[PDB]
């Protein structure tokens, strides 16, 4: 089946109110930039972002000029005339609105609190969907805390029920209304709801892993923000998942969650696959269409893993725009982030940047020998490995943040589409390398092994293997006399 | 992310 290619499309409320397709200084990336050729390369466009107001219902930002909004949305839905598989989803949330200290956080916690609030919220979701002409709902709450998870799950189940009803009522059997969420792409935020992943993913068509922002000025040493695989020379992190309320034994926790570990895209994907009831087909790998920059770094390894002097303070202090060549950074008042479009232009300039490649993480990075600058980002080359990985692991597809950051020729989007569907692209020889793989093993990814059937009344020594209840077991110590699942001395290590 | 985003 075709791999999903989900592009978030974000347009600031101020750009909506001043929408125009003839002045890039007002609207850098209007919808017209999405030609029919590009509409065909996408399977989903996630319009971002809608919020949840005080009436605990899905709603546009109060400052939004509604007529301008519908006009922009209508331009997006008009693109469906060029691609019968394309869906224009709308995303509820985002960091600004939903983070713990976000301007609308309480509305999220309250919307999912009760059956009544959940029914009211779900109905507003479907209402907004049919009202503006969207094709599905994406929930991007960053992020629900463990105590709000059961409500979160129930809310998703309710939206699922209403959407399936709407699909029938609207004869959309060919292009069913969908439900997805942007999920965490790193163990720390993932730990908030990890124990209930199976319940969270059940009502979804896809869980879009935000497998980016895994590095940034908020960390001590520079690092790749979306390394596919790990580099032993880079920093490692505490595996927060081992502290999840899973109810697993020490032995199970340790094998599923090695710590410290390399915070990579492969780690996030494997961490989801380790849980039972989380199908590979629903996992979507997120990739960034932007890079993160660090200043005051040291050479030696191209700027990688160096200490730096980048204000991790969000609303970038000073008007000191140290990110040379990045005119966009000036426009947006922040030299710590730049779109691939801007980065490409900085590279072809003579701003003193050198593009290097890390063959372990399979990602590029820029090093400014002078000024001491380092930029972690992704490009068409890193997307080759990520696309091959998506195919090998049988993931549902790729997602990205965000469409408006691609270059004018739409090279990053074209590359993703090419790697998945071009008849003349052949990656059978692409070498995935020796970067560190996340080796955690859990209930959802037990390996096939083979073992004799456990014999009741028999005593086995330490290390013995046996089959029982459709699984293969190993003894954690010696002189065992009870049965698997009935004696803590046995560790389930394989299936069939 | 992670206040700007």
């Amino acid at each position: 089946t075709r791999k999903a290619v989900i592009g978030y499309y974000f347009i600031p409320t101020n750009q909506i109110n001043n929408y125009t397709e003839t002045d890039t200084s007002v609207v850098p990336f209007p919808v017209s930039n999405i030609t029919p050729a590009k509409a065909k390369q996408l399977t989903h466009i996630n319009f971002s972002f809608l919020d949840i107001n005080s009436n605990l219902e899905c709603a546009w930002d109060p400052a939004t000029n509604d007529a301008k909004a519908r006009d922009v949305v209508n331009r997006l839905t008009a693109l469906k005339a060029h691609n019968p598989s394309l869906r224009i989803m709308f995303s509820i949330g985002g960091w600004y609105y939903s983070n713990d200290l976000g301007v609308s956080h309480a509305n999220y916690v309250n919307a999912v609190k009760t059956p009544a609030s959940r029914t009211k919220f779900a109905q507003s979701c479907v209402r907004i969907m049919k009202d503006y002409g969207f094709d599905g709902v994406d929930i991007d709450w960053e992020y629900p805390q463990a105590a709000e998870v059961d409500g979160f799950i129930a809310a998703l189940q309710e939206i699922r029920t209403l959407l399936n009803q709407q699909t029938i009522t609207d004869g959309r059997q060919a292009l069913p209304y969908q439900l997805t969420i942007a999920g965490a792409g790193g163990a720390f935020f993932l730990s908030r709801y990890y124990s209930k992943l199976a319940q969270i993913v059940a009502p979804l068509d896809y869980i879009n892993l935000m497998t980016y922002d895994l590095a940034g000025p908020w960390e001590k040493v520079t690092n790749h923000q979306a390394a596919l695989f790990g580099d032993a020379a880079g920093p490692t992190f505490y595996n927060a998942l081992r502290e999840a309320n899973l109810g697993w034994s020490w032995e199970e926790l340790t094998r599923a969650f090695p710590s410290p570990f390399s915070l990579t895209v492969d780690a996030a994907v494997q961490q989801h696959l380790m849980m039972e009831g989380v199908p590979s087909a629903k996992i979507v790998m997120g990739v960034p269409f932007y890079g993160r920059a660090f200043k005051g770094v040291s050479g030696g390894n191209g700027g990688q893993y160096s200490s730096h002097s980048t204000p991790g303070e969000d609303p970038y202090p000073s008007t000191d725009y140290w990110l040379v060549g990045c005119e966009e950074c000036v426009r947006d008042k922040d030299p710590r982030i730049a779109s691939y479009r801007q980065l490409e232009q900085m590279l072809q300039g003579n701003y003193g940047y050198q593009r290097l490649w890390n063959d372990k993480t399979k990602t590029p990075y820029l090093y400014h020998a002078q000024n001491g600058l380092f930029v972690t980002y992704d490009d068409a080359e890193s997307f080759k490995y990520k696309a091959k990985y998506i195919k090998q692991q049988q993931l549902g597809g790729v997602m990205f943040w965000h469409l408006g950051q691609d270059n004018r020729n739409g090279d990053l989007l074209a590359a993703l589409d090419r790697y998945f569907n071009a008849a003349d692209y052949d990656d059978s020889q692409l070498d995935m390398g020796t970067g560190l793989r996340y080796t955690g093993v859990g209930p959802g990814n037990l390996p096939i092994m083979t073992a004799p059937a456990y014999v009741p009344g028999t005593t086995y020594a330490q290390g013995a293997l046996v089959s029982y209840q459709g699984y293969v077991w190993q003894t954690k110590w010696g002189y065992i006399t009870s049965a698997p699942g009935s004696d803590s001395a046995w560790l389930k290590v394989g299936r069939v | 992310r992670f206040x700007x985003x």
